[PDB]
Protein backbone atom coordinates (compact mmCIF):
# COMPACT_ATOMS: atom_id res chain seq x y z
CA UNK A 1 0.00 0.00 0.00
CA UNK A 2 2.40 2.69 1.22
CA UNK A 3 5.39 4.18 -0.72
CA UNK A 4 8.51 6.27 -0.26
CA UNK A 5 11.06 8.19 -2.27
CA UNK A 6 14.43 8.71 -0.65
CA UNK A 7 17.77 10.18 -1.77
CA UNK A 8 20.94 9.18 0.13
CA UNK A 9 24.20 11.08 -0.08
CA UNK A 10 27.55 10.12 1.34
CA UNK A 11 30.67 12.32 1.26
CA UNK A 12 34.00 11.17 2.59
CA UNK A 13 37.10 13.29 2.99
CA UNK A 14 40.42 11.91 1.92
CA UNK A 15 43.02 14.43 3.05
CA UNK A 16 46.06 14.64 0.76
CA UNK A 17 44.47 12.29 -1.80
CA UNK A 18 42.42 14.96 -3.58
CA UNK A 19 38.77 15.92 -3.25
CA UNK A 20 36.14 14.06 -1.22
CA UNK A 21 34.45 10.90 -2.50
CA UNK A 22 30.77 11.67 -3.12
CA UNK A 23 28.12 9.02 -3.83
CA UNK A 24 24.40 9.68 -4.30
CA UNK A 25 21.63 7.12 -4.78
CA UNK A 26 17.90 7.42 -5.11
CA UNK A 27 15.28 4.80 -4.22
CA UNK A 28 11.57 4.30 -4.61
CA UNK A 29 10.66 1.93 -1.76
CA UNK A 30 13.40 -0.77 -1.86
CA UNK A 31 14.16 -0.31 -5.56
CA UNK A 32 17.15 1.83 -6.51
CA UNK A 33 16.68 4.01 -9.59
CA UNK A 34 19.60 6.48 -9.92
CA UNK A 35 23.24 6.89 -8.87
CA UNK A 36 26.02 9.40 -9.10
CA UNK A 37 29.64 8.57 -8.16
CA UNK A 38 32.27 11.37 -8.01
CA UNK A 39 35.03 8.97 -8.94
CA UNK A 40 33.35 7.53 -12.04
CA UNK A 41 34.37 8.61 -15.56
CA UNK A 42 30.89 9.63 -16.77
CA UNK A 43 30.24 12.51 -14.31
CA UNK A 44 26.52 11.94 -15.00
CA UNK A 45 23.53 10.90 -12.93
CA UNK A 46 22.91 7.37 -14.25
CA UNK A 47 19.82 5.09 -14.47
CA UNK A 48 19.74 2.03 -12.24
CA UNK A 49 16.18 0.86 -12.93
CA UNK A 50 14.64 0.04 -16.32
CA UNK A 51 11.64 2.32 -15.85
CA UNK A 52 13.68 5.52 -15.31
CA UNK A 53 15.53 5.03 -18.65
CA UNK A 54 12.61 6.56 -20.56
CA UNK A 55 13.20 9.98 -18.96
CA UNK A 56 14.41 12.42 -21.58
CA UNK A 57 17.63 14.38 -21.88
CA UNK A 58 16.35 17.36 -19.79
CA UNK A 59 15.79 15.09 -16.83
CA UNK A 60 19.29 13.58 -17.07
CA UNK A 61 20.92 16.99 -17.58
CA UNK A 62 18.98 18.50 -14.67
CA UNK A 63 19.58 15.59 -12.29
CA UNK A 64 23.30 15.70 -13.10
CA UNK A 65 23.41 19.51 -12.49
CA UNK A 66 21.53 19.14 -9.16
CA UNK A 67 23.57 16.18 -7.92
CA UNK A 68 26.84 18.02 -8.60
CA UNK A 69 25.40 21.02 -6.63
CA UNK A 70 24.67 18.65 -3.73
CA UNK A 71 28.28 17.34 -4.01
CA UNK A 72 29.74 20.85 -3.81
CA UNK A 73 27.62 21.64 -0.77
CA UNK A 74 29.04 18.53 1.06
CA UNK A 75 32.58 19.50 -0.01
CA UNK A 76 32.11 22.78 1.86
CA UNK A 77 30.43 20.99 4.79
CA UNK A 78 33.43 18.73 5.40
CA UNK A 79 35.64 21.82 5.90
CA UNK A 80 33.02 23.57 8.09
CA UNK A 81 32.50 20.51 10.32
CA UNK A 82 36.25 20.06 10.83
CA UNK A 83 36.25 23.68 12.12
CA UNK A 84 33.17 23.23 14.34
CA UNK A 85 34.74 20.20 16.02
CA UNK A 86 38.38 21.48 16.07
CA UNK A 87 39.49 18.41 14.07
CA UNK A 88 42.81 17.98 12.33
CA UNK A 89 43.48 18.17 8.60
CA UNK A 90 44.65 14.73 8.15
CA UNK A 91 41.88 12.36 9.35
CA UNK A 92 39.06 11.09 7.13
CA UNK A 93 35.53 12.16 8.03
CA UNK A 94 32.03 11.31 6.71
CA UNK A 95 28.95 13.45 6.04
CA UNK A 96 25.66 11.76 5.18
CA UNK A 97 22.36 13.34 4.18
CA UNK A 98 19.04 11.65 3.48
CA UNK A 99 15.81 13.25 2.39
CA UNK A 100 12.44 12.38 0.90
CA UNK A 101 8.77 11.68 1.39
CA UNK A 102 6.31 8.95 2.37
CA UNK A 103 2.81 8.56 0.91
CA UNK A 104 0.02 6.25 2.06
CA UNK A 105 -2.12 3.75 0.16
CA UNK A 106 -4.01 6.61 -1.55
CA UNK A 107 -0.63 8.17 -2.55
CA UNK A 108 -1.24 11.34 -0.53
CA UNK A 109 1.64 12.89 1.45
CA UNK A 110 2.16 11.20 4.82
CA UNK A 111 5.59 12.38 6.12
CA UNK A 112 8.61 14.39 4.99
CA UNK A 113 12.22 14.08 6.22
CA UNK A 114 15.60 15.78 5.75
CA UNK A 115 18.35 14.45 8.06
CA UNK A 116 22.08 14.91 8.30
CA UNK A 117 24.82 12.88 10.09
CA UNK A 118 28.50 13.51 10.73
CA UNK A 119 30.88 10.60 11.45
CA UNK A 120 27.99 8.19 11.81
CA UNK A 121 25.99 10.14 14.44
CA UNK A 122 22.83 12.28 14.06
CA UNK A 123 23.85 15.88 13.42
CA UNK A 124 20.66 17.86 12.46
CA UNK A 125 17.19 16.73 11.34
CA UNK A 126 14.05 18.45 10.12
CA UNK A 127 11.24 17.76 12.58
CA UNK A 128 7.83 16.22 11.61
CA UNK A 129 6.17 19.64 11.19
CA UNK A 130 8.88 20.54 8.57
CA UNK A 131 9.14 23.96 10.30
CA UNK A 132 11.79 23.34 12.92
CA UNK A 133 15.02 21.48 13.60
CA UNK A 134 16.45 18.92 16.07
CA UNK A 135 20.17 19.60 16.67
CA UNK A 136 22.05 16.77 18.28
CA UNK A 137 24.96 18.65 19.90
CA UNK A 138 26.40 22.15 20.28
CA UNK A 139 28.01 22.28 16.81
CA UNK A 140 24.68 21.36 15.23
CA UNK A 141 23.13 24.26 17.20
CA UNK A 142 25.39 26.60 15.19
CA UNK A 143 23.96 25.08 11.98
CA UNK A 144 20.39 25.38 13.34
CA UNK A 145 20.90 29.11 14.01
CA UNK A 146 22.21 29.62 10.46
CA UNK A 147 19.45 27.55 8.93
CA UNK A 148 16.77 29.33 10.89
CA UNK A 149 18.10 32.75 9.85
CA UNK A 150 18.25 31.60 6.17
CA UNK A 151 14.70 30.12 6.23
CA UNK A 152 15.98 26.74 5.07
CA UNK A 153 12.99 24.76 6.41
CA UNK A 154 10.55 26.80 4.30
CA UNK A 155 12.37 25.86 1.09
CA UNK A 156 12.63 22.22 2.13
CA UNK A 157 8.94 21.96 3.03
CA UNK A 158 7.74 23.03 -0.46
CA UNK A 159 9.83 20.26 -2.09
CA UNK A 160 8.90 17.57 0.43
CA UNK A 161 5.13 18.20 0.45
CA UNK A 162 4.80 18.99 -3.25
CA UNK A 163 7.56 18.11 -5.79
CA UNK A 164 8.77 14.97 -3.97
CA UNK A 165 5.24 13.55 -3.86
CA UNK A 166 4.55 14.49 -7.51
CA UNK A 167 7.64 12.70 -8.81
CA UNK A 168 7.10 9.68 -6.53
CA UNK A 169 3.63 9.28 -8.17
CA UNK A 170 5.14 9.61 -11.64
CA UNK A 171 7.78 6.93 -10.86
CA UNK A 172 5.15 4.61 -9.30
CA UNK A 173 3.10 4.97 -12.48
CA UNK A 174 5.97 4.47 -14.96
CA UNK A 175 7.45 1.58 -13.03
CA UNK A 176 4.11 0.06 -12.01
CA UNK A 177 5.10 -3.50 -12.95
CA UNK A 178 8.24 -3.34 -10.73
CA UNK A 179 7.12 -0.90 -8.06
CA UNK A 180 3.44 -1.67 -7.44
CA UNK A 181 3.99 -5.32 -6.88
CA UNK A 182 4.01 -7.39 -3.80
CA UNK A 183 5.87 -10.74 -3.83
CA UNK A 184 4.81 -12.85 -0.80
CA UNK A 185 7.68 -14.78 0.85
CA UNK A 186 8.19 -18.45 0.01
CA UNK A 187 8.73 -19.94 3.40
CA UNK A 188 10.22 -23.10 4.92
CA UNK A 189 12.19 -24.25 7.93
CA UNK A 190 15.39 -26.33 7.97
CA UNK A 191 16.58 -28.70 10.66
CA UNK A 192 20.22 -29.71 11.29
CA UNK A 193 21.74 -31.54 14.30
CA UNK A 194 24.69 -29.68 15.85
CA UNK A 195 25.40 -32.60 18.19
CA UNK A 196 23.56 -35.69 19.48
CA UNK A 197 21.48 -33.51 21.78
CA UNK A 198 20.86 -30.22 19.95
CA UNK A 199 19.49 -29.05 16.60
CA UNK A 200 19.48 -25.76 14.70
CA UNK A 201 15.96 -24.77 13.49
CA UNK A 202 16.19 -22.05 10.83
CA UNK A 203 13.12 -20.34 9.49
CA UNK A 204 13.47 -18.97 5.95
CA UNK A 205 11.65 -16.39 3.89
CA UNK A 206 12.70 -16.08 0.24
CA UNK A 207 11.75 -14.19 -2.92
CA UNK A 208 9.79 -11.41 -1.23
CA UNK A 209 9.17 -7.73 -1.98
CA UNK A 210 9.08 -5.16 -0.38
CA UNK A 211 11.86 -5.83 2.12
CA UNK A 212 9.81 -5.16 5.30
CA UNK A 213 9.21 -8.51 7.08
CA UNK A 214 8.95 -9.99 10.56
CA UNK A 215 10.21 -13.53 11.40
CA UNK A 216 9.84 -14.76 14.95
CA UNK A 217 10.17 -18.05 16.85
CA UNK A 218 7.83 -19.17 19.60
CA UNK A 219 8.24 -21.99 22.14
CA UNK A 220 4.77 -23.23 23.33
CA UNK A 221 3.48 -19.87 22.09
CA UNK A 222 6.09 -17.81 24.04
CA UNK A 223 8.43 -15.53 22.07
CA UNK A 224 12.06 -16.61 21.99
CA UNK A 225 13.53 -13.28 21.12
CA UNK A 226 16.74 -13.50 23.24
CA UNK A 227 17.46 -16.94 21.89
CA UNK A 228 16.83 -16.10 18.23
CA UNK A 229 19.59 -15.28 15.74
CA UNK A 230 18.03 -12.94 13.20
CA UNK A 231 20.11 -11.92 10.15
CA UNK A 232 19.77 -8.63 8.30
CA UNK A 233 17.25 -8.70 5.40
CA UNK A 234 19.41 -9.23 2.31
CA UNK A 235 18.94 -8.70 -1.43
CA UNK A 236 18.79 -11.74 -3.69
CA UNK A 237 20.09 -9.47 -6.55
CA UNK A 238 16.95 -10.00 -8.71
CA UNK A 239 14.78 -7.39 -7.01
CA UNK A 240 13.62 -9.63 -4.18
CA UNK A 241 14.82 -10.13 -0.58
CA UNK A 242 15.65 -12.96 1.80
CA UNK A 243 15.80 -13.36 5.57
CA UNK A 244 16.28 -16.10 8.17
CA UNK A 245 15.86 -16.59 11.92
CA UNK A 246 17.38 -19.47 13.88
CA UNK A 247 17.21 -21.07 17.28
CA UNK A 248 19.30 -23.95 18.68
CA UNK A 249 17.06 -26.37 20.56
CA UNK A 250 17.30 -29.60 22.49
CA UNK A 251 16.71 -32.61 20.21
CA UNK A 252 13.19 -33.91 20.87
CA UNK A 253 11.63 -30.50 21.53
CA UNK A 254 11.12 -29.51 17.87
CA UNK A 255 7.35 -29.75 18.11
CA UNK A 256 7.26 -27.00 20.78
CA UNK A 257 8.83 -24.50 18.35
CA UNK A 258 6.93 -22.56 15.69
CA UNK A 259 8.07 -19.87 13.22
CA UNK A 260 5.84 -16.90 12.44
CA UNK A 261 6.04 -14.84 9.25
CA UNK A 262 4.40 -11.45 8.65
CA UNK A 263 4.58 -9.71 5.28
CA UNK A 264 2.26 -7.39 3.32
CA UNK A 265 1.97 -10.03 0.55
CA UNK A 266 0.56 -12.69 2.85
CA UNK A 267 -3.24 -12.84 2.97
CA UNK A 268 -2.71 -13.94 6.65
CA UNK A 269 0.43 -14.27 8.91
CA UNK A 270 1.89 -17.79 8.48
CA UNK A 271 2.76 -20.21 11.22
CA UNK A 272 5.30 -22.91 10.26
CA UNK A 273 5.43 -26.08 12.39
CA UNK A 274 7.44 -29.27 12.84
CA UNK A 275 4.30 -31.45 12.96
CA UNK B 1 13.70 14.07 -8.94
CA UNK B 2 16.26 15.81 -6.63
CA UNK B 3 15.61 19.03 -4.69
CA UNK B 4 16.80 25.26 -4.73
CA UNK B 5 22.29 24.43 1.61
CA UNK B 6 25.49 24.33 3.74
CA UNK B 7 26.03 23.51 7.45
CA UNK C 1 34.87 8.19 16.37
CA UNK C 2 31.93 5.81 15.82
CA UNK C 3 32.91 2.51 14.29
CA UNK C 4 30.48 -0.31 13.44
CA UNK C 5 31.47 -3.84 12.37
CA UNK C 6 30.20 -5.24 9.05
CA UNK C 7 27.71 -8.10 9.29
CA UNK C 8 28.71 -10.41 6.48
CA UNK C 9 26.46 -12.90 4.69
CA UNK C 10 27.55 -15.19 1.81
CA UNK C 11 24.79 -16.95 -0.11
CA UNK C 12 23.40 -17.83 -3.50
CA UNK C 13 20.55 -15.97 -5.21
CA UNK C 14 18.65 -19.25 -5.85
CA UNK C 15 18.92 -22.63 -4.09
CA UNK C 16 22.19 -24.13 -5.27
CA UNK C 17 22.14 -27.03 -7.72
CA UNK C 18 25.42 -28.43 -9.09
CA UNK C 19 25.89 -27.53 -12.78
CA UNK C 20 23.16 -24.89 -12.75
CA UNK C 21 24.15 -21.25 -13.21
CA UNK C 22 23.34 -19.01 -10.23
CA UNK C 23 24.69 -15.89 -8.52
CA UNK C 24 27.03 -15.82 -5.53
CA UNK C 25 26.39 -12.86 -3.22
CA UNK C 26 28.36 -11.36 -0.36
CA UNK C 27 26.19 -8.82 1.45
CA UNK C 28 27.92 -6.58 4.01
CA UNK C 29 25.70 -4.37 6.15
CA UNK C 30 25.70 -2.32 9.33
CA UNK C 31 29.21 -0.92 8.94
CA UNK C 32 30.79 2.49 9.62
CA UNK C 33 32.92 4.15 8.22
CA UNK C 34 32.39 3.30 4.57
CA UNK C 35 35.94 2.25 3.56
CA UNK C 36 35.74 -1.57 3.20
CA UNK C 37 37.54 -4.32 1.20
CA UNK C 38 35.34 -7.16 0.03
CA UNK C 39 36.45 -10.07 -2.20
CA UNK C 40 34.68 -13.20 -3.32
CA UNK C 41 36.92 -16.28 -3.17
CA UNK C 42 36.90 -19.50 -5.20
CA UNK C 43 39.06 -22.21 -3.60
CA UNK C 44 40.88 -19.47 -1.69
CA UNK C 45 41.63 -17.32 -4.75
CA UNK C 46 40.19 -13.91 -5.55
CA UNK C 47 37.43 -13.93 -8.20
CA UNK C 48 38.11 -11.19 -10.75
CA UNK C 49 34.77 -10.42 -12.35
CA UNK C 50 32.91 -9.19 -9.25
CA UNK C 51 30.33 -6.38 -9.37
CA UNK C 52 28.95 -4.38 -6.48
CA UNK C 53 25.99 -2.17 -5.64
CA UNK C 54 26.23 1.56 -5.15
CA UNK C 55 27.00 2.64 -1.60
CA UNK C 56 23.86 3.25 0.42
CA UNK C 57 22.84 3.32 4.08
CA UNK C 58 20.16 2.44 6.55
CA UNK C 59 18.01 4.54 8.91
CA UNK C 60 20.77 4.31 11.57
CA UNK C 61 23.35 5.70 9.09
CA UNK C 62 25.20 2.41 8.78
CA UNK C 63 26.35 1.38 5.31
CA UNK C 64 25.45 -1.62 3.16
CA UNK C 65 26.90 -3.11 -0.09
CA UNK C 66 26.15 -6.19 -2.16
CA UNK C 67 29.06 -7.90 -4.00
CA UNK C 68 28.10 -10.47 -6.58
CA UNK C 69 29.16 -12.71 -9.43
CA UNK C 70 27.56 -15.26 -11.73
CA UNK C 71 28.78 -18.79 -10.88
CA UNK C 72 27.94 -22.43 -11.42
CA UNK C 73 28.23 -24.50 -8.16
CA UNK C 74 29.96 -27.86 -8.25
CA UNK C 75 30.61 -30.55 -5.69
CA UNK C 76 34.30 -29.69 -5.16
CA UNK C 77 34.48 -25.86 -5.42
CA UNK C 78 34.55 -23.88 -2.19
CA UNK C 79 33.34 -20.29 -2.09
CA UNK C 80 33.96 -17.54 0.49
CA UNK C 81 33.84 -13.86 1.08
CA UNK C 82 36.81 -12.01 2.53
CA UNK C 83 36.19 -8.72 4.26
CA UNK C 84 38.55 -6.13 5.82
CA UNK C 85 37.41 -2.99 7.67
CA UNK C 86 38.89 -0.78 10.45
CA UNK C 87 36.80 -2.74 13.04
CA UNK C 88 38.39 -6.10 12.10
CA UNK C 89 41.85 -6.80 13.49
CA UNK C 90 42.52 -9.12 10.51
CA UNK C 91 40.50 -9.94 7.35
CA UNK C 92 37.45 -12.05 8.11
CA UNK C 93 36.59 -14.99 5.88
CA UNK C 94 33.02 -16.30 5.84
CA UNK C 95 32.56 -19.60 3.94
CA UNK C 96 29.55 -20.27 1.73
CA UNK C 97 27.42 -22.98 3.32
CA UNK C 98 24.80 -24.21 0.89
CA UNK C 99 22.95 -26.39 3.47
CA UNK C 100 21.59 -23.65 5.78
Amino acid sequence: GSHSMRYFFTSVSRPGRGEPRFIAVGYVDDTQFVRFDSDAASQRMEPRAPWIEQEGPEYWDGETRKVKAHSQTHRVDLGTLRGYYNQSEAGSHTVQRMYGCDVGSDWRFLRGYHQYAYDGKDYIALKEDLRSWTAADMAAQTTKHKWEAAHVAEQLRAYLEGTCVEWLRRYLENGKETLQRTDAPKTHMTHHAVSDHEATLRCWALSFYPAEITLTWQRDGEDQTQDTELVETRPAGDGTFQKWAAVVVPSGQEQRYTCHVQHEGLPKPLTLRWE
Amino acid sequence: ELAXLTV
Amino acid sequence: MIQRTPKIQVYSRHPAENGKSNFLNCYVSGFHPSDIEVDLLKNGERIEKVEHSDLSFSKDWSFYLLYYTEFTPTEKDEYACRVNHVTLSQPKIVKWDRDM
